[PDB]
C-alpha cells in the first residue's frame, strides 16, 4: 500500500509528488486533505479508467480515512463509474459499498442518485424511473447541499429520456437552474447543453412560456452559441405569434422535432395568438378584425370564421369575444410575462390614473370639508 | 355512448377511466373524449373513429352492446348520435 501509492499508482506528470504528498497526509491523518486535495487529483480525467483502478485500491485507504460520505464518497463513485466502464455487475458491487458504508442519510440518497443513473443507462423507463421516484422521496425537502438537487435534476432529466414528456424536461431544466450553485457551471459544457437545449430541449413542446426560462439570461446566452435565429424563433412562437417569417425560419432553425410536431405547434402558435390580444392589449387594441385573427392563426380569412371557433373552444383563459369583428375584449388572462419594461404597468396604464384619483378625492374634501369633522 | 348525461354517469365514467386494462384497450382512448369536456365531438368524425367498433377483426367481443345489429344495435346507433347531439348542447 505506501509502496503502492509510491510508484505504482504514479501514471500522470507530477503524480508521484501528488502521491507522496498523500502518503503524508496518511501519516498526519489530514483527512480533509486527502477528502479534497486527493479527490482533487482524481477529478482530474487525464488519468481516466487507470486513476479509477487506482481508485478501487484508495477506496481501501479512504475507509481507514473514514473521510464524511456526502464528500468523500460521491466524489469516488464519480470516477468510480469510468473504472467500471461498462458495469454488468460492477454497478452493483458499487451501489452495495455506498449502502453498506454510509455518514449521513444525505448519502444515503446521493446513493441512489448514482443507482438510478446506472439503471437508467441499462434499462429504460422501468425500476430507474420508479428509483427516480424514490430519489424524490428520499431528496424529501432539503435542498442545503444544493448539488444533490442537482443530481435529483439529473434523474429528472434521465425521465425526460425515458419518455419524452417534453414538460418534465422543461420542469427538470427549471430545476437545474436553482440548483445549479451559480455559472460556476462549465460555461462551454453549459453552452453544448444549452446547444441541446436551444435546439431539441426547447425544439420541444415542453418549454414555450413567452421567455418566462426563454428570456432567462444564463441559458439565453450559453443559447447563443447555438443558432440565433433558431433561439429568436422560439420566442417568436410565443409572443410573435403566427411569425410566418419565422415560420419558414422555424424550419431552417431545427428540422428535427420542429417538423414531427409542426402541426401541433401550429395549434399551439393559433392558441397563443389568442392569449396574445388579451394580455397585451387592454381594450381598444385587444378588439381586433378577423382577418387579423386569421393573419395570427396563418389560416384565411373565411377560414378564421370556421378556426377562430376552434381557438376559441381551448379556453385556456376565460373570457368574453364577440364574433362581429372576431375582436376580443375578453376578461380573464394569464399572461406567462409582462412584455418590455411592464411600460403598460408605469403612467402608460397604472399609476397614472392613480395620481388623478386622489386630485379627485381632494374634490370630495373640498365638496364636504365641514361634513369631514 | 348509449347512457344520457346524468350526475351519477359523470361519476362512474370518471371511475371506470383510468383502468390499466382499459388503457390498453385503443377504444377506451376514444371513449375518454365523451368522459372530459373536449369541446365538441363532431359526430361525422366519431363514425371514422369508431368504424372499428362496427367490425374490430381482432376484438368486437362487446361490439354488440353497442351496434351488434337492429333491434339492439340500430337503437344503440339512434342513441349514439343522440348522446354526442346531447354532448354538443352541453358544451
Amino acid at each position: 500500500v505506501p509502496g503502492f501509492l509510491q510508484q505504482s499508482q504514479n501514471s500522470g506528470p507530477g503524480q508521484p509528488a501528488v502521491w507522496h504528498r498523500l502518503e503524508e497526509l496518511y501519516t498526519k491523518k489530514l483527512w480533509h486533505q486527502l477528502t479534497l486535495q486527493v479527490l482533487d487529483f482524481v477529478q482530474d480525467p487525464c488519468f481516466a479508467q487507470g486513476d479509477g483502478l487506482i481508485k478501487l485500491y484508495e477506496n481501501f485507504i479512504s475507509e481507514f480515512e473514514h473521510r464524511v460520505n456526502p464528500l468523500s464518497l460521491v466524489e469516488i463513485i464519480l470516477h468510480v463509474v469510468r473504472q467500471m466502464t461498462d458495469p454488468n455487475v460492477a454497478l452493483t458491487f458499487l451501489e452495495k459499498t455506498r449502502e453498506k458504508v454510509k455518514s449521513s442519510d444525505e448519502a444515503v440518497i446521493l446513493c441512489k442518485t448514482a443507482i438510478g443513473a446506472l439503471k437508467l443507462n441499462i434499462g429504460d423507463l422501468q425500476v430507474t424511473k420508479e428509483t427516480i421516484e424514490d430519489v424524490e422521496e428520499m431528496l424529501n425537502n432539503l435542498p442545503g447541499v444544493t448539488s444533490v438537487h442537482s443530481r435529483f435534476y439529473d434523474l429528472s432529466s434521465k425521465y425526460y429520456q425515458t419518455i419524452g414528456n417534453h414538460a418534465s424536461y422543461y420542469k427538470d431544466a427549471l430545476r437545474f437552474l436553482g440548483c445549479v450553485d451559480i455559472k460556476d457551471l462549465p460555461v462551454s459544457e453549459q453552452q453544448e447543453r444549452a446547444f441541446t437545449l436551444g435546439l431539441a430541449g426547447l425544439l420541444g413542446e415542453g418549454v414555450f412560456n413567452f421567455g418566462e426560462l426563454l428570456m432567462h439570461p444564463v441559458l439565453e446566452s450559453l443559447r447563443n452559441t447555438d443558432r440565433q435565429w433558431l433561439i429568436d424563433t422560439l420566442y417568436a412562437f410565443n409572443s410573435g405569434n403566427v411569425e410566418r417569417f419565422q415560420t419558414l425560419k422555424t424550419a431552417w432553425g431545427q428540422q428535427p422535432d420542429l417538423a414531427a410536431n409542426e402541426a401541433q405547434l401550429l395549434r399551439k402558435i393559433q392558441l397563443l395568438c389568442l392569449m396574445e390580444m388579451t394580455f397585451t392589449r387592454p381594450a381598444n387594441h385587444r378588439q381586433l378584425t378577423f382577418e387579423e385573427i386569421a393573419k395570427s392563426a396563418k389560416i384565411t380569412v373565411n377560414e378564421v370564421e370556421l378556426l377562430v371557433m376552434k381557438a376559441l373552444s381551448v379556453g385556456l383563459v376565460k373570457g368574453s369575444i364577440d364574433e362581429v369583428d372576431k375582436r376580443v375584449h375578453m376578461t380573464w388572462v394569464q399572461p406567462r410575462v409582462l412584455d418590455l419594461q411592464q411600460i403598460k404597468g408605469m403612467k402608460d396604464r397604472l399609476e397614472f390614473w392613480c395620481t388623478d384619483v386622489k386630485s379627485m378625492e381632494m374634490l370630495v374634501e373640498h365638496q364636504a370639508h365641514d361634513i369631514l369633522t | 355512448i348509449l347512457a344520457p348525461f346524468d350526475n351519477e354517469q359523470s361519476d362512474l365514467v370518471h371511475r371506470i377511466s383510468g383502468d390499466k386494462k382499459l388503457e390498453e384497450i385503443p377504444k377506451y382512448k376514444d371513449l375518454l373524449k365523451l368522459f372530459t369536456t373536449m369541446e365538441l365531438m363532431r359526430w361525422s368524425t366519431l363514425v371514422e373513429d369508431y368504424g372499428m367498433e362496427l367490425r374490430k377483426g381482432s376484438l368486437e367481443s362487446p361490439a354488440t352492446d353497442v351496434f351488434g345489429s337492429t333491434e339492439e344495435g340500430e337503437k344503440r346507433w339512434k342513441d349514439l348520435k343522440n348522446r354526442v347531439v346531447e354532448h354538443n348542447i352541453r358544451i
